[PDB]
């Protein structure tokens, strides 16, 4: 139950597979919907349950209300705290990019991993969690764009 | 069965490599929750 970055295991699989990553913050764990599908969780020999979650905005919430409101400032470098599958965590630093939608506009970040780092969080420069990566595009070039998913508090 | 396995502090790195560029992108969300090009 510590604060911090989380990997999300299965071993319904060959082995032990990461399906994706998330944040624990004041208590709740967050990551994005197409990680778990809305499915319970384990920590060590205790349960998670979901709380809220909705497909639209891909995200999800465990224990708790989603709890992570800072926003990307539309200008500062921001960094992706990327925990691959089998890999250590590492910050890449990035300038994002923008998704402009019909309803708004939100950043982005140019950045191809694997699909089981999904849920790993973008920060901004005081450490604060201002989305989560691994719902996105793939752009004319061929590359992977994410957005910069934040819900509501 | 799903379950979870700490990784590290959410801190930001003072030297952190730099790296991807900044597109601007005219996209669309529907109501799957995926994005796509417009
Ligand atoms: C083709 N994408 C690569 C990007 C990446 C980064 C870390 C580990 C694996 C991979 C797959």
């Amino acid at each position: 139950t510590t604060d911090g970055v989380y990997r999300v295991m299965t071993r319904r699989l060959l082995g032990s597979t990461q399906v994706g990553v998330g944040v624990m913050q004041e208590g709740v764990f967050h990551t994005m919907w197409h990680v778990t599908k809305g499915a319970a969780l384990r920590s060590g020999e205790g349960r998670l349950d979901p709380y809220w979650g909705d497909v639209k905005q891909d995200l999800v919430s465990y224990c708790g209300p989603w709890k992570l409101d800072a926003a990307w400032d539309g200008l500062s470098e921001v960094q992706l705290l990327a925990v691959p599958p089998g890999e250590r965590a590492k910050n890449i630093q990035t300038l994002p990019g923008i998704f402009k939608t019909k309803d708004g506009d939100i950043g982005a970040v140019a950045l191809d991993y694997p699909a089981g780092t999904s849920g790993s969080p973008i920060l901004d420069k005081s450490g604060r969690v201002i989305g989560l990566y691994g719902n996105g595009v793939v752009i004319k070039n061929g590359s992977y764009v994410s957005a910069i998913t934040q819900g509501k508090r | 069965d799903m379950y979870i396995e700490r990784a590290g502090d959410i801190t930001w790195e003072k030297d952190a490599e730099v790296t991807g560029n900044s597109p601007r992108l005219d996209v669309a969300l529907d109501e799957s929750g995926d994005f796509s090009l417009v």
